[PDB]
RNA sequence: UGAAACUCAAAGGAAUUGACGGGGGCCCGCACAAGCGGUGGAGCAUGUGGUUUAAUUCGAAGCAACGCGAAGAACCUUACC
RNA sequence: CGGAUUGGGGUCUGCAACCCGACCCCAUGAAGCCGGAAUCGCUAGUAAUCGCGGAUCAGCCAUGCCGCGGUGAAUACGUU
RNA sequence: AAUGUAAAAA
RNA sequence: CGCGGGGUGGAGCAGCCUGGUAGCUCGUCGGGCUCAUAACCCGAAGGUCGUCGGUUCAAAUCCGGCCCCCGCAACCA
RNA sequence: UGAAAAGCUAACCGAGCCCGGAGAUAGCUGGUUCUCCCCGAAAUGACUUUAGGGUCAGCCUCAGGCGCUGACUGGGGCCUGUAGAGCACUGAUAGGGCUAGGGGGCCCACCAGCCUACCAAACCCUGUCAAACUCCGAAGGGUCCCAGGUGGAGCCUGGGAGUGAGGGCGCGAGCGAUAACGUCCGCGUCCGAGCGCGGGAACAACCGAGACCGCCAGCUAAGGCCCCCAAGUCUGGGCUAAGUGGUAAAGGAUGUGGCGCCGCGAAGACAGCCAGGAGGUUGGCUUAGAAGCAGCCAUCCUUUAAAGAGUGCGUAAUAGCU
RNA sequence: CAGGCUCUGGCGACUGUUUACCAAAAACACAGCUCUCUGCGAACUCGUAAGAGGAGGUAUAGGGAGCGACGCUUGCCCGG
RNA sequence: UAGCGAAAUUCCUUGUCGGGUAAGUUCCGACCUGCACGAAAAGCGUAACGACCGGAGCGCUGUCUCGGCGAGGGACCCGGUGAAAUUGAACUGGCCGUGAAGAUGCGGCCUACCCGUGGCAGGACGAAAAGACCCCGUGGAGCUUUACUGCAGCCUGGUGU
RNA sequence: UCCUAAAAGGUAACGGAGGCGCCCAAAGGUCCCCUCAGGCGGGACGGAAAUCCGCCGGAGAGCGCAAGGGUAGAAGGGGGC
RNA sequence: UCAACGGAUAAAAGUUACCCCGGGGAUAACAGGCUGAUCUCCCCCGAGCGUCCACAGCGGCGGGGAGGUUUGGCACCUCGAUGUCGGCUCGUCGCAUCCUGGGGCUGAAGAAGGUCCCAAGGGUUGGGCUGUUCGCCCAUUAAAGCGGCACGCGAGCUGGGUUCAGAACGUCGUGAGACAGUUCGGUCUCUAUCCGCCACGGGCGCAGGAGGCUUGAGGGGGGCUCUUCCUAGUACGAGAG
RNA sequence: UCCCCCGUGCCCAUAGCGGCGUGGAACCACCCGUUCCCAUUCCGAACACGGAAGUGAAACGCGCCAGCGCCGAUGGUACUGGGCGGGCGACCGCCUGGGAGAGUAGGUCGGUGCGGGGG
């Protein structure tokens, strides 16, 4: 069989936010949409800023480590 | 199912035809209150009834949700909430009769009935079948 | 996302009501199609429209399967 | 200018006989050319490959295996089931 | 033309002809109108063609094989 | 108008 | 979340604009040349046209929604 | 002019300084001065390179003309598709009956049949949903006639305007998330302009009320009458023990009061308390094990006045205690 | 009065130049390479013009452009 | 293509591996899925040179653990002269409400004799500058081009000299 | 065109849904005639659906195209002029 | 297809980080506010897991709510200016408690731990990397809490980042230029009037004038912790502890 | 005044569907034929013309039946102009005037105007 998705289930990963970095003006500096999901079980993590929105941050980075932790467990 | 896209909200005014009486089985569950009842929230009571009295009579559930839920993904103005996130709910207004449960033993419908009232939104009633019919 | 369309208003519907004096020829009723027929001195247009052909007074009458027929008991 | 580790039981010269050459010369065989009829198409017969089967006995394999052992498989024959 | 296939009826061998014989008669009457790429045979009494016999063997699935005679051509400039 | 491995000489 | 383009035999492409007939190449299968395989020659088979729905007499072809691929785009604070 | 920064060209150079055109233009911002008296708006609609600007209409006001017509109201007549409800049309829908097509087995090859604790059209009964569904359908609104209605009513011509950001509240909808001092319409309303007066501690729009001026008079409105603070520590009957009142939800619990139905009890109940509380049985089935007592299936009789094929703990499984 | 030194990357060869008054640099410039125009009343620039510069120079010269010591090198495409 | 490559070019990214360190999002070596190097807007390399930018080590130290003391010129006090921006008027307190949603000024409560001097910077949405950002105006200006139209310049036929 | 739109008319939002920028010398005028869709049964090719006959079948057809209103006591189908 | 359909010309596109004027809190970016979808925490139900056993510990499907740290919605004060990240200095408040204190339960022998309840008093380290916040890491600790205060604090400081003018790379654009892509550079204003605060005086008062010596209403400061030794190698445990 | 039939209008299902019975003397239908008037996308089916004989089968008139269709109260509730109160709300309650849809009881196989022939 398969176990893919049973792994991203809330409780084992961590989410942190934190102010962007590079440009955006006063944008950057006041709003928090840097976006780092911790992977806990496994350490691996993958973090993401490169949109304006936390939202749309959170959304990718959690798509990509998917796809990461997809790889390592296929490996296993 | 089929119907046509997205419905406007409207409003739930008194519990009028919001109600009924106990159609078939031996209890049921009425709505003492008035909400949209969603989906899930319906299997939600029905999966908890069965799993209670395992391999067990008959559950009705004489309540549908068809109205279509719009909702907005974190945005702002343009056009109308690509919606149904949701999905879709059921208007149930103070008197409905929701669900029959037949074949078991009071202490079963009692139970099982009360256990599904944990998963609806609102205040509710257990009811026998007093007799009154048509 | 196209929907903003509508068509102007074409306010129609009864113009002169029943027990109302009316001059020669002048309409007595807009309607769709013919939810109303003809009568006593009262033809109609190409738009189906209702109109005086004498004076005198509108009255209305039901006629079941026959239709609601419009017409006006003149006077001199 | 000029090594080594490593590794092989050879590497190699000239000459000999033979086979081979999209090298040559001379020469032959229904080899091609000339010419007549014919298989490959169809139906059926017969052998063979394959698959199938309880078994479908086995051998023969390009030319030089395939109407070939079989110049006579109803049971005999018959090696198979 | 061609005679395959199928039905029906019958003879003979052999203890026995469902599987599996051969033949007869009636009926049934198939594809096939000269065959893609490719390929076989034969240089004169030869090819083509037409029959007859024999081995085997009860009978025969022989159009097979071995042999016999009858009618009887074409074409080889040349060796690339 | 290309290529045919790898076990044969008292 | 936007805009544009596309999902067609096993592979890659055509056909859709301007509805009736699904074509091309390789590959696949049968046969041939060869001692044999490749090449080459002869013959053949193979496609629910992403899925759900609509318009039509009729839908790969037109219209609407979902799904997947590609291209752009996501700025001032 | 510049070994290049758009650098420098008299202390500000993306085109210097002075003077002139000149009172450029400025659909923008600011400012606009004595007194009293009557009336008193608007923040809508249509079009607009229009959206913070205009044009017309609407609403204000003055002058002249018209004379019961105006709002509102009584009666009567017609038009209407809403709230409600309904399922007859279009669709939706849960359960069952019935029954085409599909699934899957026995039974097959000649195709046929028989089952089906499956999927399911049509049809039926049961039960239900719908802005863009209606067999039906109000209250109400609209308009004509007749009457009441002399009002800072109404109508006609004409001079003068301002206004074209509106805001909150109640109600009816869309959007929104049955969020927002959110938004967008409809009806009304108050603020705007009544930030004048009483109430709400304070507070445009909530409740009360429309300030011509004066009064060391009087009644009341909302609200309030224990003190700050006017006025009852008023009367009578209940409830609450939380400081609830002095402002939170599913959900919970032998808080307390009141009504109601059911059953038990002087042939002795509820509680507590003494005795048994049993027999085939160790119920049958699974499970390594499964002894009322994991999980699965379930309804015997006997000793009796009594004791469940069993309530909960407990042992590996017992016994045990209950 | 009067250098802290060393190792190792990036940019720019190098001395120079620059935003007078927030930028001295990896920016400009540079010697040097290549393309291109120009036969002399040159081409090019300023000027309505006369005229002037170019140059009292003549293709080893003069204007324009890009690259920027030096070393190695600098591929394919001429549809628009 | 050569060459070069997580780069003054790498989003994921602190890519992975190695070096340095006790520990390295930087640095340096290496690999190459180069989002988006690449050959005169030159590619790669290069001795020397640089008040250019990065990484490291030695040396040395009030940079620091973490401060102390001390000197002079102010600041303080007296004599002499004596400004400024700002300024509706002031008799100008704390909390919790409150209000146009951040109150010395309203409500309630709490605290508080009158006036100065030295010192601090939390508030007075403190001063300064009719917000540079952003939008609006049928405002302006500099700049570009295969936006429109025009002019110089140039080319060109006809004709005059 | 329909809904929102609160049973007069009107009525907003970057509210919900769909069309138009045509076409027809017959798809026009008139006179006469004619009445569908669909369901069951019967029928050679047909075949769920051509055409034929029977019965039931008030409008669920049709009206060039979107939708609504209307509509067979014709606006629908045929003919003569 | 005057289709921007009441149609400005017969006849028209970009760019400005070199920029400028008039206006607007009528309108974005910061912050506050309203709201609380997102966020953080708590709770109801109890399928199920934990040998047996629903809460020692845990909790599917779904439900209710608190808080106002994040992301966001709206556009209400503020565009005749409310300076924006990080660090530094100084802090102070909450408690949903990181440590020390107290306590119930435990699948608590002991030691150690799990989890809930009470409890702010005080405490809550030093360095590497990066502008960083955040985070990873080194070495320690009783512990290395979270959060509010305009994400406290620029008339206190810094100015690495972020937001001017220069220059460059990739990159888009014919171009001028452009990029929550990178890269190097780049001017943070001596005087405090009022409130508040830290100190220190002058005046008057305290119903005789004076020198000295006290009372304490009210208030403020402080409130941390570890290790080893004894009790004892005792209780406990097979032992290791 | 009455009854039968014929043509026509009105109310527009309580008139209709189906079932059963009934009349041809007059009326009406069918029936006879298609020369003529005229007619079929083909058929005298239909429309049209001449016309006895036959018939009440079909159609139609009349009447009885309720099974279907259609009509359908009363009471009561929903909702609701106007007035007032309550919950944060989603909402709810009272007063005054109005008041359905559904379902129930029950009704219906019609009623009537004019003209004409017939006893
Ligand atoms: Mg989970
Ligand atoms: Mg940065
Ligand atoms: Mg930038
Ligand atoms: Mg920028
Ligand atoms: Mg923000
Ligand atoms: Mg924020
Ligand atoms: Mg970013
Ligand atoms: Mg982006
Ligand atoms: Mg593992
Ligand atoms: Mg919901
Ligand atoms: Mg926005
Ligand atoms: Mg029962
Ligand atoms: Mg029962
Ligand atoms: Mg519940
Ligand atoms: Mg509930
Ligand atoms: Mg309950
Ligand atoms: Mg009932
Ligand atoms: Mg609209
Ligand atoms: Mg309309
Ligand atoms: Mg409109
Ligand atoms: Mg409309
Ligand atoms: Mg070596
Ligand atoms: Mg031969
Ligand atoms: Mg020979
Ligand atoms: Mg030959
Ligand atoms: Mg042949
Ligand atoms: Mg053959
Ligand atoms: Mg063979
Ligand atoms: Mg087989
Ligand atoms: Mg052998
Ligand atoms: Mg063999
Ligand atoms: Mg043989
Ligand atoms: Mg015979
Ligand atoms: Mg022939
Ligand atoms: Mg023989
Ligand atoms: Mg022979
Ligand atoms: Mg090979
Ligand atoms: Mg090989
Ligand atoms: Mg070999
Ligand atoms: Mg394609
Ligand atoms: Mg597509
Ligand atoms: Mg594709
Ligand atoms: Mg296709
Ligand atoms: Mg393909
Ligand atoms: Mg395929
Ligand atoms: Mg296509
Ligand atoms: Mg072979
Ligand atoms: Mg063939
Ligand atoms: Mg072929
Ligand atoms: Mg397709
Ligand atoms: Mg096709
Ligand atoms: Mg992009
Ligand atoms: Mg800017
Ligand atoms: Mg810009
Ligand atoms: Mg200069
Ligand atoms: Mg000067
Ligand atoms: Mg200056
Ligand atoms: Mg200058
Ligand atoms: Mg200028
Ligand atoms: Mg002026
Ligand atoms: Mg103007
Ligand atoms: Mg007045
Ligand atoms: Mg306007
Ligand atoms: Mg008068
Ligand atoms: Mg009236
Ligand atoms: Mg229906
Ligand atoms: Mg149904
Ligand atoms: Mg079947
Ligand atoms: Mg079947
Ligand atoms: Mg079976
Ligand atoms: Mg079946
Ligand atoms: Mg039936
Ligand atoms: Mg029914
Ligand atoms: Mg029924
Ligand atoms: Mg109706
Ligand atoms: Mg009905
Ligand atoms: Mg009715
Ligand atoms: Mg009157
Ligand atoms: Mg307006
Ligand atoms: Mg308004
Ligand atoms: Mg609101
Ligand atoms: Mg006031
Ligand atoms: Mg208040
Ligand atoms: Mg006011
Ligand atoms: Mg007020
Ligand atoms: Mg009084
Ligand atoms: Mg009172
Ligand atoms: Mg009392
Ligand atoms: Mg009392
Ligand atoms: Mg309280
Ligand atoms: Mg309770
Ligand atoms: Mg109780
Ligand atoms: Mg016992
Ligand atoms: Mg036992
Ligand atoms: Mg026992
Ligand atoms: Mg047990
Ligand atoms: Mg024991
Ligand atoms: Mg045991
Ligand atoms: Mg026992
Ligand atoms: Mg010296
Ligand atoms: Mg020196
Ligand atoms: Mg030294
Ligand atoms: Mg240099
Ligand atoms: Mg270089
Ligand atoms: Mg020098
Ligand atoms: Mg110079
Ligand atoms: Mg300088
Ligand atoms: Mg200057
Ligand atoms: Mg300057
Ligand atoms: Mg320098
Ligand atoms: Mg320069
Ligand atoms: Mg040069
Ligand atoms: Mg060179
Ligand atoms: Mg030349
Ligand atoms: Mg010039
Ligand atoms: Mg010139
Ligand atoms: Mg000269
Ligand atoms: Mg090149
Ligand atoms: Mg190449
Ligand atoms: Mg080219
Ligand atoms: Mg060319
Ligand atoms: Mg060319
Ligand atoms: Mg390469
Ligand atoms: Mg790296
Ligand atoms: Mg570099
Ligand atoms: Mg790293
Ligand atoms: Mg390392
Ligand atoms: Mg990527
Ligand atoms: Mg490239
Ligand atoms: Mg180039
Ligand atoms: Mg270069
Ligand atoms: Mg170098
Ligand atoms: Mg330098
Ligand atoms: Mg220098
Ligand atoms: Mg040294
Ligand atoms: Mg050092
Ligand atoms: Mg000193
Ligand atoms: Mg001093
Ligand atoms: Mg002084
Ligand atoms: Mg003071
Ligand atoms: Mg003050
Ligand atoms: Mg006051
Ligand atoms: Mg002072
Ligand atoms: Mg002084
Ligand atoms: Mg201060
Ligand atoms: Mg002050
Ligand atoms: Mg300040
Ligand atoms: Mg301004
Ligand atoms: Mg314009
Ligand atoms: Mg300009
Ligand atoms: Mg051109
Ligand atoms: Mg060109
Ligand atoms: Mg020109
Ligand atoms: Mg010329
Ligand atoms: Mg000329
Ligand atoms: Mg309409
Ligand atoms: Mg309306
Ligand atoms: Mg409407
Ligand atoms: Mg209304
Ligand atoms: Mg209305
Ligand atoms: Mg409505
Ligand atoms: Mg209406
Ligand atoms: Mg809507
Ligand atoms: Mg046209
Ligand atoms: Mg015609
Ligand atoms: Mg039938
Ligand atoms: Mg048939
Ligand atoms: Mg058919
Ligand atoms: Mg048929
Ligand atoms: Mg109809
Ligand atoms: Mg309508
Ligand atoms: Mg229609
Ligand atoms: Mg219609
Ligand atoms: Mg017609
Ligand atoms: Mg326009
Ligand atoms: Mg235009
Ligand atoms: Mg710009
Ligand atoms: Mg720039
Ligand atoms: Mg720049
Ligand atoms: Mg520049
Ligand atoms: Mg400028
Ligand atoms: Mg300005
Ligand atoms: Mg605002
Ligand atoms: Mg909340
Ligand atoms: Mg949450
Ligand atoms: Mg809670
Ligand atoms: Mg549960
Ligand atoms: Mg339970
Ligand atoms: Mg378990
Ligand atoms: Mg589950
Ligand atoms: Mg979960
Ligand atoms: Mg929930
Ligand atoms: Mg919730
Ligand atoms: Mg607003
Ligand atoms: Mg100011
Ligand atoms: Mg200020
Ligand atoms: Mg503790
Ligand atoms: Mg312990
Ligand atoms: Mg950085
Ligand atoms: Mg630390
Ligand atoms: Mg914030
Ligand atoms: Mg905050
Ligand atoms: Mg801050
Ligand atoms: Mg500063
Ligand atoms: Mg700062
Ligand atoms: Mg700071
Ligand atoms: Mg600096
Ligand atoms: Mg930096
Ligand atoms: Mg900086
Ligand atoms: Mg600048
Ligand atoms: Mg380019
Ligand atoms: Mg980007
Ligand atoms: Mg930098
Ligand atoms: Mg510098
Ligand atoms: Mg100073
Ligand atoms: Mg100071
Ligand atoms: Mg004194
Ligand atoms: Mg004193
Ligand atoms: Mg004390
Ligand atoms: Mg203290
Ligand atoms: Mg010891
Ligand atoms: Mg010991
Ligand atoms: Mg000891
Ligand atoms: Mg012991
Ligand atoms: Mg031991
Ligand atoms: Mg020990
Ligand atoms: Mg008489
Ligand atoms: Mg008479
Ligand atoms: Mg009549
Ligand atoms: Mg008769
Ligand atoms: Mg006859
Ligand atoms: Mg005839
Ligand atoms: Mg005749
Ligand atoms: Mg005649
Ligand atoms: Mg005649
Ligand atoms: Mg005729
Ligand atoms: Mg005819
Ligand atoms: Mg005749
Ligand atoms: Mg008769
Ligand atoms: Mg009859
Ligand atoms: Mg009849
Ligand atoms: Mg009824
Ligand atoms: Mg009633
Ligand atoms: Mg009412
Ligand atoms: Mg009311
Ligand atoms: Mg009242
Ligand atoms: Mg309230
Ligand atoms: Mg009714
Ligand atoms: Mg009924
Ligand atoms: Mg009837
Ligand atoms: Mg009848
Ligand atoms: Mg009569």
């Amino acid at each position: 069989d398969e176990e893919v998705e049973v792994v991203l289930k809330p409780e084992e990963l961590r989410i942190d936010v934190m102010r962007a970095s590079g440009p955006g003006g006063q944008g950057v500096n006041t709003t928090d949409s840097a976006v780092r999901v911790v992977h806990l079980p496994t350490g691996i993590t993958v973090t993401c800023q490169t949109t304006r929105s936390q939202i749309k941050n959170k959304e990718l980075a959690l798509k990509i480590l998917k796809a990461r932790l997809y790889e390592l467990e296929r490996k296993k | 199912r089929m119907k046509y896209r997205k419905q406007q909200r409207g409003r739930l005014k008194g519990a009028t035809k919001g109600g009924d009486y106990v159609a078939f089985g031996d209890f049921g569950l009425v709505a003492l209150e008035p909400a949209w009842i969603t989906a899930q929230q319906i299997e939600a009571a029905r999966v908890a009834m069965v799993r209670h009295f395992r391999r067990g009579g008959k559950i009705f559930i004489r309540i549908f949700p068809d109205k279509p839920y719009t909702k907005k993904p974190l945005e702002v103005r343009m056009g109308k909430g690509k919606g149904n996130v949701e999905g879709y709910v059921a208007v149930v207004k103070p008197g409905r009769v929701m669900f029959e449960v037949a074949g078991v033993t009071e202490e079963q419908a009692m139970e099982a009935l009360r256990i599904a009232g944990h998963k609806l939104p609102i205040k509710t009633k257990i009811v026998r079948r007093d007799a009154y019919d048509e | 996302t196209k929907n903003g369309r509508d068509s102007q208003a074409k306010r129609l519907g009864v113009k002169r009501y029943e027990g109302q004096v009316v001059r020669a020829g002048n309409i007595l009723v807009r309607q769709r199609g013919t939810r109303f027929k003809p009568g006593k001195n009262v033809g109609m247009g190409r738009d189906f429209t209702l109109f005086a052909l004498v004076d005198g007074v509108v009255e209305f009458q039901d006629r079941g399967r026959l239709g609601r027929y419009v017409h006006v008991r003149p006077l001199a």
